[PDB]
């Protein structure tokens, strides 16, 4: 139903959220103020009672509506089972860019990337 | 059926009757951030169904 | 790239031998061109 | 005796400074109760039985204070 | 009885200083008050009976400190 | 006297500083009322109708406050 | 005599200026109680222990120093 | 008389501590005014026509505290 | 000695003002950990061994202003 | 020799004044440069209220500590 | 000769006052270290090496502090 | 007497550093938090830390100066 | 006599000044530490101007145990 990827959309009843907001992670849950905030590019995860299950992603918007639905989209994004020297190669690679408007894209890479490496 | 959507833009967002309901933290330009995404986004969808 | 495309190189950087079969190593690849138009004529051609 | 009785008036006075304490207090209560309720949604319940709690234990801090400067007034 | 007069005009004295947390209190609730309602809508009805009913909570500070200033006159 | 004359001194200078709550609480109101109308829609209505009720209640405090310091 | 029993009164008037930090000390836990339930839901459970818990914490200031004006009294 | 004119002097030193509290009122003012004014619409409009009429009224705090020391 | 034990009752009375900087200061560190927490997730973990580790280091304000009072006692 | 050593301390307490005009002159220029890390508009605008903020705050201090130096 | 013990009592007392600060302050660096960490990624290292380096620093005033009162006991 | 509350007055100018050392700290603390949002560190803010850092510590080079008058 | 006692308050009362040095390190440091949860100038920026911070307000605490510890 609600959390959607352009190529790709996601999930549908949720019990608790974990976001990582445009100032530090938040967490939604049952009744939650109607917000919304640009999302950092960092892990998520889905609850269903006691059920752990965590995402990566790009960055995007989430939206916790008045009607109570939390509303997350993001561009790309399983855990582990998803994302080491595929991340290292290309790390290495990034760095190199950022000594170089062009060098300036491989900063938002340093981050992100950075950011990764912690899974 | 050829069609038409609107985009909004930074000012029409903030200005919007209930975007008081919606305590999004003034937190540095965020309904900035909302329109280039949306402008992107819906942009997106248009393309998608007018080449499907 | 942007903030428009941020989440376009945090998933681009983060797109770079897995689930890349033909979904999203083609979602990496755009052949797209834009060229600005004046007074009719146009500009000069560039990649996007 | 006339120490004793001096000692006890300055004593009673100095003993007042304390409901700085509590009328800030309150105020700082009710303020975060407004606040908190311009962002809804659960008016009645929830957030107003805290605040009265919230109210009633800061005033606790009032009656144990008035209680000094009347002791030493009577 | 030079001494009970004079310790009971520095003991008044002494008193005002409670008004202090009365002031800067009123204060507090009215701010929160008007930075409440620059958000809305419910100001008169739901904010309103609360907004001064944490005035009046706030005053009787004032109101049981000024009873002990004037007793001490 | 001369106690009674000297203490009624203090005791005026000492009711001085009960000002620095209502000095500080004046301040409190419309700094919170520049900052709510940065915000809008409402200036002269709602906000402007509260703010001027807000400082009146907090200079209260002031003139029950400097009645004390000039009895004395 | 006299004067032991004239710096008793004000000594014990003089121990109420410390209930001004238990009183805004409470108000302080509350205010962020409301503020942080203002974005649910931990009302019973997580938050409102935290806070009476931070709330005991905090009058045992009141009551270590409500301790030293009773003794001044008595 | 020696006591009426020490005191005196004391007196007026313990007024000094009011000013502690509308030296921080107009700051607080003056802060909000410039932090309310990082987000406008307007600086000559609605903002400074209050901005220093909340000055005018946290000084009347200053001028009612410099008169009883002045007065001493 | 009579001003030795009345300047000892004063003495005790006046290191009691102290507490208020302790008082004030365990509600500061509780008040951002239910702030905090009010975002989440680190409820367990992460935040609560600074929430009593920050206490204890402002209660030894506490401890070391009552020994003052409680010596000259 | 009371009139002089009243006159001393009262000297001294008058200086407590000044706690106020000190954290009032910071009040000022925090806001001012946290205002300014959202601009654009330091030259002009926003520096011009800043020094005037600052005036009418140190007005505190030289009221007070002429009283002092009265004293 | 008595006076000299009289006034080092209150002047013992007075210094207490001192601690206020240091108890308010140690509170502050704990609240934001919290809230800090309620944010992230900064959790072991980076923040929390200048952290107890700012409760250090803040209790640096309290045993200064308490060194003249017990300077004068 | 006159040595006395010399020594007295001294130790009572001492409370307005209170004022001028949380001072610098706001100004200070503002700088940081207004750099975080950056770029500008190397010109414009932490410049004015020193303006608004002189400024504020005026008041303790004023406030030392009455306590240090007391004593010589 | 009286110059040795009113030595000792006015050593005593001295010491309220380092509650404004106490609390001004605390600010900065929270600041400093609430800046870095945003990054991502760890090292240099940020300390370079909270460590310089800490100097010019631990120069208040400095300058007030100097009258103290000269009254003692």
């Amino acid at each position: 139903l609600q959390f959607a990827l352009p190529h790709e959309t996601l999930y549908s009843e949720v019990t608790q959220v974990n976001l990582p907001a445009k100032s530090g992670r938040i967490g939604v849950l049952a009744n939650h103020v109607p917000t919304v905030e640009q999302l950092l590019p960092g892990v998520v995860e889905v609850m269903e009672g006691s059920n752990s299950k965590k995402f990566f992603i790009s960055g995007g918007f989430a939206t916790v509506q008045p009607d109570s639905q939390l509303c997350v989209t993001a561009i790309e994004a399983p855990l582990e089972s998803f994302s080491e020297n595929i991340k290292n190669l290309l790390a290495e690679a990034k760095k190199n860019v950022s000594s170089s408007r062009e060098a300036a894209e491989a900063a938002i890479q340093v981050e992100v990337l950075e950011n990764l490496q912690s899974v | 059926e050829p069609s038409e959507k609107p985009i909004f833009n930074a000012k029409t967002i903030e200005q919007s009757p209930s975007f008081g309901k919606f305590e999004i933290d003034t937190d540095a330009n965020v309904p900035r951030d909302l329109f280039e995404y949306t402008l992107a986004n819906q942009m997106l969808t248009a393309m998608a169904q007018g080449y499907a | 790239m942007s903030y428009a495309a941020y989440l376009n190189v945090a998933a681009q950087a983060i797109r770079s031998t897995e689930l890349q079969t033909a979904s999203v190593t083609n979602r990496s690849q755009t052949d797209a061109f834009y060229t600005q138009y004046k007074n009719a004529s146009e500009p000069t051609p560039m990649t996007k | 005796m006339q120490l004793v009785l001096a000692a006890k008036y300055i004593g009673a006075g100095i003993s007042t400074i304390g409901l700085l304490g509590a009328g800030i207090g309150i105020a700082i209560v009710f303020a975060a109760l407004i606040n908190g309720v311009s962002r809804n949604p659960s008016i009645k319940d929830t957030v107003f039985p805290m605040a009265i709690l919230g109210f009633a234990l800061s005033e606790a801090t009032g009656l144990f204070c008035l209680m000094v400067s009347f002791l030493l007034l009577f």
